[PDB]
């Protein structure tokens, strides 16, 4: 797993982009990267005993949608370490590094049955509190708890759902 | 021996508690399963938003 | 429908890869159309992304990456209770010998957590054998462990005849012989051994000899055991035999350096004494039944200290120790007396008279070694008269510990005695105290109890 | 009457009221590999060094490292039953133990749950695992005696309260033999007790706790149990939560008695948990830091000065000075002492009792070994009468076992070597004592003068155990106060030297 | 004394059947704070006393 | 201005600005929950992280904590002032008295003194031991190593040594106690203030309770203690009751520092650890620094690296086994082992010199006849080895001496023996003077007189 | 999977120029220190054995 050798790449191409304005196209740049490493022949090809500089040129051919200088040479430097599969983190750290700095967050609700939609609107209201964050929930129905909501943002989540309380009655006992 | 007896009657004791307990558990989640309505349910998530 | 794809395939190990959320859990079993055949994989292992490292239960070739693996929801389940007795099954619990389908009831996992401290019989019985050199020096404890380290050509497979016959016969308990990574060989005339000595229907048997892979020789006593504790569950008292303990250790350690861990103090696995530990900890006395064990052991470049010995020693109780020399003065059963150990011998578990008595006739052999030393330099006449009289004495004990048993009708004709641990104390406290001075030495050889040795002088 | 069901229910309802519907919010990590009893956490930014992390199930891990992006853990129970993607929580609490007088009785797992039938604990709140000694300046010199019940070690390797004392042995030697019945005797002497059983068979366990029950000693002691089947990590944390047991008793000034049955056991569980970590082993194969692993934990067994336990307790208890007595068991292969983990731990402690195979299969038991065994407080722990009579005694005798295997031929000074022989001999034929019969200080003292002064010199071997066996009545029947004199004070003046004298004679001329 | 605790363990579980009833519905009007009523969950309390 | 990022054990990773990162050996700090927790760096890594080593407990601590660079490295007080009172290792004040009223604050990570300013010194040092100043003779300034296994006497020595030399010396003392017990600090502590000798010694304690930074680092700060009395002219003791827990500290932090294992799992950079310390420990022109060292030797095996690598940085090695002792033979000192660099008929004059080579020739010559007295017993013998083994076994006997200090032990009361009243003695055992006493008459007595005596009273 | 002094803002300074601009190939910068052996990066130019000049008076040889 790539997730400890993507966040130097990840702060890189972030601080780059932030200098250029261009976030949001880098954005998508790096997104288009990693769909290309996902492809079929493509990782196949990253698998090989390839020369750096040849893998880096055979996979830059295949991606016009890259600004010319600077969206290769991320390749090129990657390639260069044998990083290439690395990409579809890179994207997923670079998406949390812009939520971070546009101070946005996302939260999860999920519920037994849907919200009322003014219920929606105090819940995030309350978490535009508890975070210095912009939330945009993303609510969802389950059958395992029964009453109540569980609230998971990030990894920190509060829980206020009738099945947690069951099952954490049953411990006192 | 008496107090082999002492311990027997603590552990019988236990055992008998134990499952009244885990049937006091289950029963609870029987008739919450069975009582629930959309008010009750709006009334614990509306509480619960307010000490959020 | 099947779920998981072969990733890797590395000596008898194999990585196989799933959906994220369906992973197999530990020790879950899977399997695979190896060609035309299944081939069955236990999971040892669950790495990151989906990928499980398992190792195979046979050989792994002819495998391909891209194999589509089937996971089966439980742990390895063999075939248990009364339908097992007197059939060979293999690791799986699959028959291998010829007579078709096992017609079992039931099938249990074979890993298994060890009797809660609640469930342990609350009392310190004892086994009776019926073999007097047993009983007398070396007793069992019901549901103890019990080395047996005797050699070869001493009898050692006679022994486990006779204790696998009077356990179904004066008790009414069954066994169970689980073969851990020994000659095929002898397994396969061990079995004809016992076919011809009626026996065969009272015991159950489980073979994971040295051809087979790893994984089938790790796991082969964990069949055993598992079929013991069905018979225990049924309130009965069993009998478990391992042919060889140093030879489940030794699979642990070919498994371990498999999956590449960490070599620990003499190149054992570093989980050496938590795997043994596990294997000898199910195997106690209950409230409902008991399995006791007898487990042949080897002891590597003949160190007592070697971790793999130090590790087994922690868990027997008694210890019989077969001897070439016992077998040459045509004695037999062959045990010895002074290597022969048991920790039950304490007053406060066995008894004053039955511990005197044993220390007793443990003394006379030491002093009669040293009298016979002497013997053999200056020639019997330099003895003391007291010294010709333990000289005597110690004949007529070394005599006396011989036995007929059932199984050996087949060599010395005499029919075999079941002896009880009473009439061995009676025999033994006379021999020693003087009594019985006035009748030959021949008058105890294969005899039985010693109203019988009476008897045998009476017209000899 | 005392299964009434009103109190069952009443109980069970009391916790039913005693409930916070309350919502409470947390940090969440998803489980990302498992293996030989290793996991590893993905997530749980908030998790601590040291905290307990709670699992489906009733199960903890505790976190042994922070990387940079994923916290590893070991699991406290039966990990086969996890899986990948399971989620886990991270509690605020670093790794925690239930503690009070409320556990004595009790037979208890590493973690503090009940493992005899009897029902949940009532404790008086909870103490960290892991903590540091006292420092320096909070200790006190150990001056206060615990009598084990043995001839021996009571007079040779003197025990006192603060004292840390090795058992030291090859296996089936005497040594829980001998731990047990330093427990037993401590029934009716204001000391609490704790056995902590490391890596032993259950059965064991359960016939020792039986016959702790047999001779009424159990109502007094902890019982922290981790059988060879459990997890290395319960086995490997096992001591620790029983010196978390045992400090409660320290720092409210009292005084507690602590056995740790396998000191090896817990090296082998911990160079296991080490080893499948991957770091790198040194002598044996064990770790680097397996001394700090003892070092850390012996290191609490302390006595502490009155000032502590003021400041500890908050001023509820002035003046007094609490304590904790350690005698933590190991076992040698082939009477090595000489190996790496004996000689860690001979180097922590305040002394060791060096049980040889020798001896005990001679039937000297139990089988002390003098010129190796030794007590690093000395006489400072005994009795006055005990630390006058006894002096020298175990040089006394490492002299003579010098001197007894040098001249395996013959002798010179025969009659000065043959008195000499008769009492450096008649010591150990003295010595040697029953399993389960402990003789109070009273006893032991006349006995060493008796030895000490010369009057065995009159009487052959086999009649030495007669002939205590005869004294032992005789100043039962006749001096029958200053037992109980003795018995109460240390007790030594010329008066009671002349008077002892006077309790030889008036026996030896009538036996 | 064993047989007492056979007997008095037999007489305590026909008495509690009567407790368990109550500890369900204490426990599902504890977790939800709407109160409940009876007849709408009868045949589970009666489940609950027969199934000890 | 630091963010943790990793905590593996003890050592901590702590992640700063590019510009701001901290150097070599400096001091961080972080609040560990209600509590200072001091962090001392021991790598610069790439990026701005740097790797430290906490001198305190790690536990509790979480990633992100906020660390503050701390622009110095750790400091200890230093001079008059730290006399008679105990200090940590981070030089705070640990008995319950107030601060330490210093006026100045060293370093403890100092350079040793230049090879031109050493100095040399033969000025013999008396030690009422009887084996000691026999065998291995040691001079004021100098180094002395007490080398053996677990519980063979190593610290009983060192206060006897302490008794005979630092009550009868003027200037300061140091006692740095790295990595042992508490009880026996505790014990030394109060011997020494019911005696009033506490207020012209230094304490340093570091003791085996505490967390690997300490032990690691306790060694420096007495070292930096005894520099500074020395620097102003004075001389020294400096006492350090197990330099080899030193070491060990360093092998327990050595693979998390992400070096690779070396010989026996001993960090590779020992020799190099052992002698960045041993090196400052020296007198020189100005002042003089006497010391003595215990040196734990593990497994009882002098060829260990550990043990190994230190007999070259001591001029007298005090060599214990545990042979000896377990005959009841204190102290028991191996004198086929021991040397000293005083040891010369140019220093010590041809009559010590020649006693002490005749006493080893004799006991190496017993040591060569055990073999066949063990198979073949003692009577096959000729004539003259038996007299050699009864000399031998006389002089072993008469290397035993009773200490003050263990008392305790064995009630006997201490000896104080003088190097003319020894040499005397082993001629005379030596030249066959007193072949008609027994052997016990020379066990645990002080000079050949109480020989002589004790031998009326068998 | 682990790094290989690839940090974030070397990796930045290739992102906007992949060719380094011709630069000094007789000097390169300090990355890492420890125990004695520093990390440096640049430095085409040297040779194996040659004698590597730091800030004050010192050097260092050139091994790996
Ligand atoms: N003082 C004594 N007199 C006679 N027998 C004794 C004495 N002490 C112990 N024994 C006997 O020694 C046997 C073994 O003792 P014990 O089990 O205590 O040793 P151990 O060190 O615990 O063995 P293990 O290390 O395997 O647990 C016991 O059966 C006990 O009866
Ligand atoms: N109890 C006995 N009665 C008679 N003969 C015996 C007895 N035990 C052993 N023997 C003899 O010794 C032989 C031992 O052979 P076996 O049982 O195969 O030993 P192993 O399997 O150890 O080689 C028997 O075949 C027989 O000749
Ligand atoms: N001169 C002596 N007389 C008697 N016993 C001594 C003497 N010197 C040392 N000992 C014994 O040595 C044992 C080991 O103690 P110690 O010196 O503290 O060992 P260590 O050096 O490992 O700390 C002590 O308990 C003590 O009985
Ligand atoms: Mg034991
Ligand atoms: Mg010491």
């Amino acid at each position: 797993e790539f997730i400890t050798v993507a966040r130097p790449y990840a702060k890189a191409a972030f601080d780059f982009a932030v200098e250029h304005q261009s976030v949001e196209r880098w954005q998508d740049m790096l997104a288009f990267a990693a769909e290309v490493t996902k492809n079929e022949q493509m990782a196949e090809l990253l698998s090989g005993a390839l020369a750096p500089e040849t893998l880096a040129e055979s996979f830059i051919a295949v991606a016009g949608e890259q600004l010319d200088e600077n969206g290769q040479n991320l390749i090129r430097v990657m390639a260069e370490n044998g990083r290439l599969n690395a990409l579809p983190d890179v994207l997923e750290q670079f998406i949390h590094l812009r939520a971070v700095s546009e101070a946005t967050a996302e939260v999860d609700v999920i519920s037994a049955a849907a919200l009322s939609e003014q219920q929606l609107a105090k819940i995030s209201a309350a978490m535009e509190k508890r975070l210095s964050r912009k939330v945009k929930l993303n609510a969802k129905i389950d059958k395992s708890v029964m009453a109540g909501v569980i609230i998971r943002a990030g990894d920190m989540v509060i829980d206020g759902s009738v099945r947690g309380r069951l099952e954490r009655l049953a411990d006192v006992l | 021996a008496q107090a082999e007896i002492e311990a027997e009657r603590k552990r019988a004791r236990e055992e008998l508690r134990k499952q009244v307990a885990i049937l006091a558990v289950a029963g609870a989640e029987k008739i919450i399963e069975r009582s629930v309505d959309e008010a009750a349910n709006s009334d614990i998530v509306d509480k619960l938003v307010a000490e959020l | 429908m099947a779920t998981g794809k072969i990733v890797q395939v590395i000596g008898a190990v194999v990585d196989v890869e799933f959906p994220q959320d369906a992973v197999p859990r530990v020790y879950d079993a899977l399997e695979v159309q190896n060609g035309n055949e299944r081939l069955v994989l236990e999971v040892q292992q669950q790495l990151g992304g989906g990928i499980v490292r398992t190792i195979a239960m046979g050989s792994s070739d002819g495998l391909r990456r891209g194999l589509d693996v089937k996971d089966l929801e439980h742990p390895i389940e063999v075939p248990v209770g009364k339908a097992t007795l007197g059939r060979i099954m293999n690791v799986l619990g699959e028959p291998v010998d010829m007579k078709g389908e096992i017609g079992e009831e039931e099938r249990w996992a074979i890993h298994r957590a060890a009797p809660s401290y609640e469930e342990l019989s609350n009392s310190q019985e004892l086994l009776e054998t019926g073999i007097k050199v047993i009983d007398l020096m070396a007793p069992f404890a019901k549901g103890g462990k019990v080395g047996l380290f005797g050699g070869a050509g001493v009898g050692k497979t006679v022994n486990m005849m006779e204790l696998i016959r009077n356990i179904a016969i004066e008790h009414s308990g069954y066994s169970v012989f689980a073969g851990v990574g020994e000659r095929t060989r002898e397994g396969n005339d061990f079995y004809h051994e016992m076919t011809d000595s009626n026996v065969i229907d009272k015991v159950s048997l489980v073979y994971g000899q040295m051809n087979e892979p790893p994984g089938n020789r790790l796991r082969v006593a964990l069949t055993g055991l598992t079929m013991a504790e069905k018979f225990r569950d049924e309130g009965r008292d069993v009998l478990l035999f391992v042919d060889n303990i140093y030879r489940y250790t030794l699979a642990g350690t070919e498994v371990s350096a498999l999956l590449g861990r960490m070599p620990s103090a003499v190149g054992y696995q570093p989980t050496l004494a938590e795997e043994m530990g596990v294997l000898q900890e199910r195997i106690t006395s209950t409230k409902t039944g008991s399995i006791t064990s007898v487990q042949a052991v080897y002891v590597p470049a003949d160190d007592l200290t070697d971790p793999s010995p130090a590790t087994t020693f922690a868990h027997l109780d008694a210890t019989v120790v077969l001897s070439r020399q016992i077998a040459s003065l045509g004695i037999y059963p062959a045990v010895d007396p002074l290597d022969s150990t048991s920790r039950q011998l304490d007053p406060l578990v066995v008894g004053q008279e039955h511990y005197d008595t044993a220390r007793g006739v443990q003394s006379i052999l030491q002093r009669y070694q040293e009298l016979k030393d002497i013997i053999a330099i200056l020639g019997m006449d330099e003895l003391s008269e007291e010294d010709k009289l333990v000289v005597a004495r110690a004949r007529k004990i070394q005599r006396f510990l011989s036995q007929p048993f059932f199984v050996a009708e087949v060599f010395t004709g005499s029919p075999g005695k079941y002896v009880s641990l009473k009439d061995t104390i009676r025999g033994f406290k006379g021999i020693m105290e003087g009594e019985y001075d006035h009748l030959p030495e021949q008058a105890f050889y294969m005899v039985g109890s010693i109203e019988e040795a009476v008897e045998k002088a009476k017209k000899l | 009457m005392q299964l009434n069901s009103t109190e069952i229910s009443e109980l069970i309802k009391q916790r039913i009221a005693q409930f916070n519907v309350v919502s409470e919010a947390h940090n969440e990590g998803t489980i990302v590999s498992v293996s030989d009893g290793v996991i590893r956490i993905h997530g749980l930014a908030d998790c601590m060094q040291g905290e307990m992390i709670s699992l489906p199930g009733n199960r903890y891990a505790i976190a042994l490292n922070l990387e940079r992006d994923s916290v590893g853990a070991v699991v406290m129970g039966p990990y086969a039953d996890l899986a990948e993607g399971m989620k886990v929580k991270c509690t605020g609490r670093i790794l925690e133990v239930p503690v009070g007088r409320g556990l004595l009785g009790r037979v208890v797992n590493t973690l503090g749950a009940p493992i005899d039938g009897k029902g949940p604990l009532d404790h008086d709140g909870f103490s960290a695992v892991e903590a540091i000694a006292p420092g320096v300046i909070e200790r006190q010199s150990v001056d206060q005696p615990v009598q084990t019940g043995y001839k021996a070690v009571d007079s040779m390797i003197p025990i006192g309260r603060g004292q840390r004392e090795l058992i030291i042995g090859d296996r089936q030697t005497g040594k829980t033999a001998l731990a047990i019945d330093a427990i037993i005797n401590q029934r009716d002497s204001g000391i609490k007790c704790i056995y902590v059983a490391i890596g032993q068979k259950a059965s064991t366990i359960s016939n020792v706790v039986r016959k702790l029950e047999e001779h009424g000693a159990l109502a007094n002691t902890i019982v922290v149990v981790a059988t060879a089947s459990e997890s290395a990590a319960l086995q490997y944390l096992a001591p620790y939560a029983g010196c978390a047991m045992g400090e409660y008793f320290r720092d409210r000034g009292e005084d507690a008695l602590i056995i740790y049955d396998d000191l090896s056991k817990q090296a082998v569980a911990y160079r296991q948990i080490s080893l499948l970590l991957r770091r790198p082993p040194g002598r044996e194969a064990f770790p680097g830091d397996v001394f700090y692993l003892h070092s850390r934990l012996l290191e609490r067994a302390a006595r502490v000065n009155a000032e502590y336990v003021e400041a500890f307790t908050k001023g509820e208890v002035k003046g007094k000075t609490g304590s904790l007595t350690a005698l933590p068991i190991i076992e040698t292969q082939a009477g090595d002492v000489s190996a790496f983990v004996p000689t860690n731990v001979i180097s922590i402690t305040d002394g060791q009792i060096f049980l040889e195979t020798n001896l005990f299969n001679a039937g000297i038991r139990p089988a002390v070994n003098p010129g190796i065994s030794v007590s690093r407080v000395g006489g400072a722990a005994q009795t006055k009468i005990m630390k006058k009579l006894s002096g020298g005694i175990r040089t006394a005798l490492a002299q003579y076992r010098e001197l007894a295997a040098f001249s395996q031929f013959a002798s010179d000074l025969d009659d000065a070597t043959r008195k000499q022989l008769d009492h450096g001999q008649k010591v150990t034929e003295l010595l040697k004592q029953k399993q389960y019969a402990p003789m109070s200080v009273a006893q032991q003292s006349l006995v060493l003068f008796a030895a000490e002064r010369g009057y065995l010199a009159d009487v052959e071997l086999s009649k030495i155990g007669s002939f205590e066996a005869a004294l032992l009545a005789y100043v039962d029947r006749d001096h029958a106060p200053l037992m109980q004199e003795i018995n109460q004070t240390g007790g030594y003046n010329d008066e009671i030297e002349g008077k002892l004298k006077g309790i030889l004679d008036s026996f030896k001329a009538t036996q």
